């Protein structure tokens, strides 16, 4: 969704350096704060919340 | 012209300067070899050395 809007292409830019291969793991980094944010669906991370 | 009897006067020969919050100036993208489909095509002469 973020590679067909050609106008958001900026942030794909950016997005290739943590492309992780399972969510848990980003959910691992942004506990310890390795991250900053993260891109996923609303009930999930509410659930998380 | 076509053909001999075919005169057209539409092509639009335009020049401009590069300034950033205006005319963004990039590279041709690596993977595709293809402007992305928002952004245009330009073209410019460049010298070699001294
Ligand atoms: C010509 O080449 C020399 C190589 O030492 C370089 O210093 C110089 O900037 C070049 N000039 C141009 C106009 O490319
Ligand atoms: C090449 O020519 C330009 C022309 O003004 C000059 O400014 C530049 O210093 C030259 N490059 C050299 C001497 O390396």
């Amino acid at each position: 969704y973020f590679r067909r809007q050609v106008e958001l292409s900026t942030m794909y830019r950016h997005m290739e350096k943590h492309n992780y291969e399972s969510a848990a793991e980003a959910i691992q980094a942004v506990r310890d704060n390795k991250l900053h944010a993260f891109i996923w669906d609303s009930a999930v991370l509410e659930f998380e919340a | 012209s076509f053909s001999d009897c075919e005169p057209d006067d539409n092509h639009l020969s335009i020049v401009t300067l590069e300034e950033a919050p205006f005319v963004i100036v990039e590279d041709i993208d690596p993977l595709t070899e293809t402007c992305v489909r928002n952004t245009v095509p330009c073209r410019k002469f460049v010298k070699i050395n001294n």
